[PDB]
RNA sequence: CUAUGACUCUCUUAAGGUAGCCAAAUGCCUCGUCAUCUAAUUAGUGACGCGCAUGAAUGGAUCAAUGAGAUUCCCACUGUC
RNA sequence: CGCUCAUAGCGACGCUGCUUUUUGAUCCUUCGAUGUCGGCUCUUCUUAUCAUUGUGAAGCAGAAUUCACAAAGUGUUGGAUUGUUCACCCACUAACAAGGAACGUGAGCUGGGUUUAGACCGUCGUGAGACAGGUUAGUUUUACCCUACUGUUGUCAAUUGUUUGCGUAAUAGUAGCAUGAUUUAGUACGAGAGGAACUGUCAUGCCGGAUCACUGGUCUGUAGGUUUAUUUGACAAAAUAGUGACCUGCCGCUACCAUCCGUUGGAUAAUGGCUGAACGCCUCUAAGUCAGAAUCCAUUCUAGAAAC
């Protein structure tokens, strides 16, 4: 008891500090991409949901490495992202005091767009049901008028739009059919243009395809995946005490000095883990594609031969009862926020980058399946086991 | 049983002991470690500086202090400063913690001063480092003495590899080829180092000198010449060897 | 004649760059100063692939040939291979050796009429080998080693081997090869000799440290 | 020192050695053991041991040998490790036992090299490349 | 690298899965799982374990066609 | 030969440490010195011993077998790390 | 002293300060009781900056080193010996800087020592006993209270009529740091020995945040097999052996034991300059102004206010 460190390196990091769970279970932030970029080309964001991973081989092309073209095994997250709704736009005029919600505008052509708008988005007492409550114009010329009147209020003012978008759940595999609304902040051209152009994509849908491209990178937002009130060793990462084992062990030994009369708001300490917020930026996307239905049978997972045999992305048995990809998915690179299905928001990065791995463009060789689960490439696998038998099982056949 | 204190048992104090046993009874004093040298070489400082407590102790380390009794059964006296002065004079020096430590470095310094002061690599007369020196006075074996002159010394640990190795115990002399110009700088730095001889001087022609120096000096002269010039030195041999030195036997 | 190259400043330029009668073989980790000079110096003639075998920087003492045959290892990559294929004009067997148990380079040192081998290696390996280089390959080893791609550096008009072989040996080996040895070596601090250097009968990439003196050695033996 | 590899350093081959790791002499020298003292470019952390995957150059000392080379800090290199490790191919590689080689502090192996190299080695240091009788 | 065989039994290693060893005698093998490498130590022969496609192979189950696909 | 001090003289207080043993569970100085054991050893062991303040039934020295006694080392084992 | 040369760097004989990381001095608090030492663990703070950033001096040619400023933003190790802080060595490293927080941290631990009773030795003492000498063995109690902190509900008892949706964003926190290799280049520099730098490229250490497609660990999936002892008459199939043991093992969880990811503007300091006086000249400074730090503030990232 003499000081005597020097150091202890600090565990764990205090820009994360506040460690509870995340409020909004899709993603969100203040943060969208700077204004003045391309009209509708950058629509900014969009929401997928993640729907496992697989490992994928490509060929390398970055210079002075190792070898600059060879085969390389990176692993690579898949998520669905089926068409998002725009369903209605958001005038948002700057501050003293911040940036106020100035005017909304919801589409009057679909009303079918808040029928989707089930339950999470409509509690009054509402479960797998929705009541018909939807607050809108039932005065045909009237309340026209003042719709325009509106949309002429958030063109003369300087503001920045963003058009209220949401998902289509109902088309996944998930038990949930309460579809997921994200504003997607519109950037590029007039205020005046973002305005007309949002309108215009009321009674319409969006594709990942029209936001994001195959190359570019991709900043992924979502809450984490919950590991609940967990101990100091698991979510600060501190040493184990030591011996076979004496009074406590997962803890943090001390936890203060004396003349301090209060313990510090940086200490270590079990509470939850794994919930929270937080943004994985550029992750470089390799595919943005659709599988056999739509987009071609040839372009499945790649042409046959070269590319691999024509065949889904999905693993065989999907992935893992826990969904199957059939709209349009998007293979972002390595791991992202979260479970086997869970909203990601998907955000444009904050900054356009231009460096390595960004212009850095990628040829996928093989996306291979689940041989844990059988012997991989589907049909192949069934084929193989059935040479095979069976002795063992739950039935010797005696 | 559990206290909320420590039971205090230190009194190791770090100053310097001088010792003297006389009738079966050890006595120390705490002087200061440069004092007690001064003292004996017969330079003074009062008995106010050199003696850092002026009480007679049996043990500094273990801080016992010498009764009256005790004190008066050894000198013939209980005054304490008188005795004090007496185990000044006549007594040898005890290594305190702080003097231990110097002890383990003093056989250091000695090996490395005695050992380097005369010696060349077997074939031909040149310089070589210290190390090397080192290890081949261990391959023979030697022990160093503080009871002894280190010049003395020097000549001991000569003998024991004038008998194994080819050895140089004297002095050789140097040729150097100046310019006239940028020669003058180093003439300067090399004359109050070492004593020049045969010193022939020109104009039209290059400036010739000789020295007189041992054996591994001759690397210190040549190195000291190329720096401060910013040029190559011719370095030549006037004589290999040549006497005194370690060979008059001083 | 002798041309001193350093790869990424290493002195041992034989095991990243394969010289033979014909074609040669260049490896790639990030070498850029080097890929374009040994394009300047072979015959203005002689090609070179600038590709990596078995994805590594090893290449001149990974593979062995001539120019009727090539040996590479058993883990070389087909993308690879293909690059090599594509490399060599139509006139030599570009054959991937089913010999894992030892190297196509450290192991087997040739020339175009004979060849050398670990005195170790399997018998079928060996067989495919001959049929492969068109050569006769025998067992015979230099002395306190094993490895012959390793400390030993044929051509068709010389030889070379490391400095502590025997004279028998090295007597016993101009016999076999029918090719005039000698015992120096390359930078002077390695022994090897296949380490510092890789020889043709026209040219010599040779290592960084070694001395002038040495160069004219290696020079005569092979008369460049 | 040296190191000049290979054009970075590779790509990582996991700890496996740690420090006070016996392994095989693998070499044609007095060694038998090589007892790991430390691993070369390890900037430490608190209360974690240096480790050497795969080319690390490990200073070592013979525990078991000849007595002319025991009892002396001596730079090797690690050769091959029993600890499996993620190549660029996407394989997993792993040896049949832990084993380094005997070294000049530059990398320069003066035997020649028994039992398999690990191409990581390899491409690291040239003269080791040099040596070995099998790289795979 | 591309698709490769098993060295143990006969199935198809996919460039992204299995493990490689190296043995003191310079020979490698690919291994599909812990599975078949735990059998390697053991020295169960392949030829008495009927999930091997060297069994299969030997006692005719046309097993090598979807080997090669 | 001034080291060593047998020898001699005297005093205290009767005699003045013999054989052995030792930085020993007895040594302040002390982490003594030398060898060995380690990469590195205030540790360990074997030597040396003007030994602060060992030593002969206040028992000295030795020592097989034995030891929930103390200490050091290597092998194996090991989530001790 | 430093060949020359007081102040590149040192600096006598002197003198003036500061600090409380030493030990004393004192006895103010505490003796109806503030658990002493060291270590482990963890956090924060200090600067008297070891490294890294930007700079300026040099006896700074080059490399290397030393001296100083702005800077505490980020790092500052593994070990042998010792209870030891301290010490001393070995090895790594960019560096392995010094410190504080009741000599930080015993209802956090350990208890190695100090520090009770047993015991041994040495010296002392007639003796009982002593020793601030050595040795060996020797109980570490209580949180469920309050606050503090970590997370979790819940009231904003008008959440501004109710329930709800999509937001805002005050305030607080905030993260990336560092290295090696190579190109530059055997170029600059240098008599040679030796031997750089900017940018670019590729990797890595430490840190951080995620994840589980791979690989490895785990296995109550008591999933399948094997097998021990017993029990159900045998077979069969079960049971018991607190999961009988063993092999394999998905789902899951998890590991620098695997994988992915970790931004860019403005404003300053040091300093270097500009225009330019006071002081006809001069001068980076007085008015004014330019560049510019791992700094700062935003951007980004975390939370979301009796705030909208």
């Amino acid at each position: 008891m003499s000081h005597r460190k020097f150091e202890a390196p600090r565990h764990g990091n205090l820009g994360f500090r506040p460690r509870k769970r995340a409020a909004r279970h899709q993603g969100k932030v203040k943060s969208f991409p700077k204004d003045d970029r391309t009209q509708k080309v950058h629509l900014t964001a969009f929401m997928g949901y993640k729907a496992g991973m697989t490992h994928v081989v490509r060929d390398l092309e970055k210079p002075g490495s190792k070898m600059h073209k060879k085969e390389i095994v990176e692993a690579v997250t898949i998520i669905e992202c089926p068409p998002m709704y725009i369903v209605g736009l958001v005038g948002y005029v700057e501050t003293a005091q911040g940036l106020k919600t100035y005017k909304t505008v919801w589409a009057q052509h679909l009303s079918d767009n808040f029928r989707r708008r089930l339950y999470k988005n409509w509690y009054k007492s509402k479960s797998k049901k929705a009541f018909t409550k939807y607050v809108k114009q039932y005065e045909t010329e009237e309340g026209k008028k003042s719709i325009e009147a509106s949309l002429q209020a958030i063109k003369k003012r300087c503001s920045v739009v963003r058009v209220i978008a949401h998902t289509q759940v109902h088309k996944l595999k998930l038990t949930q059919k309460k579809a997921h609304v994200l504003e997607i902040q519109v950037n590029g051209g007039s205020i005046v243009e973002k305005v007309n152009f949002a309108v215009a994509n009321f009674e319409k849908t969006v594709n990942v395809t029209g936001v994001f491209a195959e190359n570019e990178l991709i900043d992924v937002i979502g809450v984490t995946k919950g590991k609940g009130f967990n101990g100091v060793i698991k979510r600060w990462g501190v040493r184990k005490l030591p011996r076979k084992t004496h009074k406590g062990l997962r803890k943090v030994a001390c936890i203060g000095a004396w003349h301090p009369s209060r313990v510090s708001t940086t200490v270590p300490r079990a509470g939850q883990l794994g919930y929270h917020h937080r943004v994985e930026r550029n992750k470089k996307i390799y595919r943005i594609g659709q599988a056999q239905p739509e987009d071609g049978k040839q372009i499945s997972t790649g042409k046959t031969e070269f590319d691999l045999t024509e065949k889904t992305i999905n693993p065989m048995g999907g992935f893992a009862h826990y969904g199957m990809v059939k709209h349009e998915f998007l293979m972002l690179k390595g791991c992202v926020a979260g479970p086997r299905k869970r909203a990601l928001t998907l955000r444009k990065s904050i900054t356009t980058q231009t460096g390595r791995a960004a212009l850095e463009k990628i040829t996928l060789k093989f996306i291979d399946t689940s041989s844990k689960f059988g012997h991989g490439l589907h049909q192949t696998a069934e084929d193989k086991t059935k040479y095979f038998g069976v002795k063992k099982s739950r039935s010797t056949k005696a | 049983m559990s206290i909320f204190t420590p039971t205090n048992q230190i009194r190791l104090t770090n100053v310097a002991v001088v010792r003297m046993k006389r009738a079966g009874k050890r006595f120390e004093i705490a002087c200061y470690k440069n004092k007690v040298v001064g003292w004996r070489s017969g330079v003074e400082k009062d008995l106010d500086e050199v003696l850092q407590t002026h009480s007679v102790f049996v043990n500094v380390s273990k801080g016992q202090v010498a009764k009256k009794e005790d004190l008066i059964s050894a000198f013939g006296t209980d005054d304490q400063t008188e005795i004090c002065k007496q185990i000044l004079t006549k007594g040898e020096v005890q290594v305190s913690d702080k003097e231990r430590h110097t002890q383990l470095e003093q056989m250091f310094r000695d090996i490395a001063t005695i050992v380097a002061d005369k010696c060349v690599n077997p074939e031909t007369k040149r310089p070589y480092t210290v190390i090397l020196i080192e290890r081949a006075m261990k391959d023979i074996h030697y022990s160093v003495k503080t009871n002894k002159s280190t010049k003395q010394q020097a000549l001991e640990v000569i003998k024991q590899l004038k008998e194994k190795m080819k050895i140089e115990r004297a002095h050789m002399r140097l040729r150097f080829i100046l310019p006239v110009n940028e020669g003058k700088k180093l003439k300067e730095k090399l004359k109050p180092l070492i004593k020049v001889i045969e010193s022939e001087d020109y104009g039209q022609q290059l400036e010739i000198v000789c020295l007189i120096d041992p054996g591994c000096f001759r690397e210190i002269d040549e190195l000291i010449k190329k720096e401060t010039k910013g040029k190559g030195s011719l370095e030549v041999l006037n004589l290999k060897d040549v006497e005194e030195g370690d060979e008059k036997f001083e | 004649m002798a041309t001193r190259l350093q790869y990424e400043n290493s002195c041992d330029v034989g095991v990243f760059l394969k010289l033979t009668n014909k074609y040669c073989l260049v490896g790639q980790c990030g070498s850029k100063q080097f890929l374009h000079t040994v394009e300047n110096r072979l015959a203005d003639h002689i090609p070179v692939v600038e590709t990596s075998i078995a994805g590594t920087r090893i290449v001149g003492r990974l593979s062995a040939g001539n120019k009727n045959g090539l040996l590479l290892p058993n883990t070389c990559t087909d993308q690879e291979l293909q690059q090599i294929r594509n490399s060599l004009p139509d006139d030599v067997v570009v054959q991937r050796i089913e010999e894992k148990f030892s190297a196509l380079g450290n192991c087997i040192a040739t020339n175009d009429y004979v060849a050398l081998v670990h005195p170790d290696i399997d018998r079928e390996t060996e067989e495919i080998i001959a049929d492969v280089l068109g050569v006769e390959v025998f067992r015979q080893t230099v002395s306190g080693n094993v490895l012959v791609g390793t400390y030993c550096a044929l051509t068709n008009q010389g030889a070379l081997v490391h400095p502590m072989t025997s004279i028998a040996d090295q007597d016993e080996l101009s016999s076999l090869l029918q090719v005039p040895l000698v015992a120096g070596t390359v930078n002077r601090g390695n022994e090897c000799v296949a380490a510092g250097c890789v020889v043709n009968d026209w040219t010599a990439i040779v290592g960084a440290d070694t001395t002038a003196t040495e160069i004219s050695v290696i020079e005569s033996i092979f008369a460049l | 020192m040296s190191k000049a590899q290979a054009v970075g350093s590779n790509y990582r081959v996991s700890l496996g050695l740690p420090v006070g790791a016996v392994m095989n002499s693998a070499d044609n020298s007095g060694a038998k053991n090589l007892y790991v003292i430390a691993v070369k470019g390890i900037k430490g952390r608190l209360n974690r041991l240096p480790s050497a995957g795969v080319g690390d150059m490990v200073m070592a000392t013979v525990k078991k040998g000849k007595p002319e080379l025991r009892k002396k800090v001596c730079t090797g290199l690690v050769v091959r490790q029993r600890k499996h490790w993620k190549r660029k191919d996407g394989v997993y590689i792993y040896f049949e036992d832990n084993a380094g080689v005997m070294c000049n502090p530059k990398g320069e192996v003066k035997g020649n090299i028994l039992g398999p190299v690990a191409k990581e080695c390899s491409d690291l240091w040239p003269k080791v490349a040099t040596n070995a009788g099998t790289i795979v | 690298m591309k698709t490769s065989l098993c060295n143990y039994s006969e199935f198809k290693i996919y460039p992204a899965r299995g493990m490689k060893f190296v043995r003191g005698d310079s020979k490698v093998f690919h291994f599909i799982n812990t599975k078949v490498e735990s059998l390697f130590f053991r020295k169960i022969n392949p030829r008495d374990i009927r999930w091997s496609m060297v069994y299969r192979r030997i006692y005719k189950n046309t097993t090598t066609d979807v080997s090669a696909k």
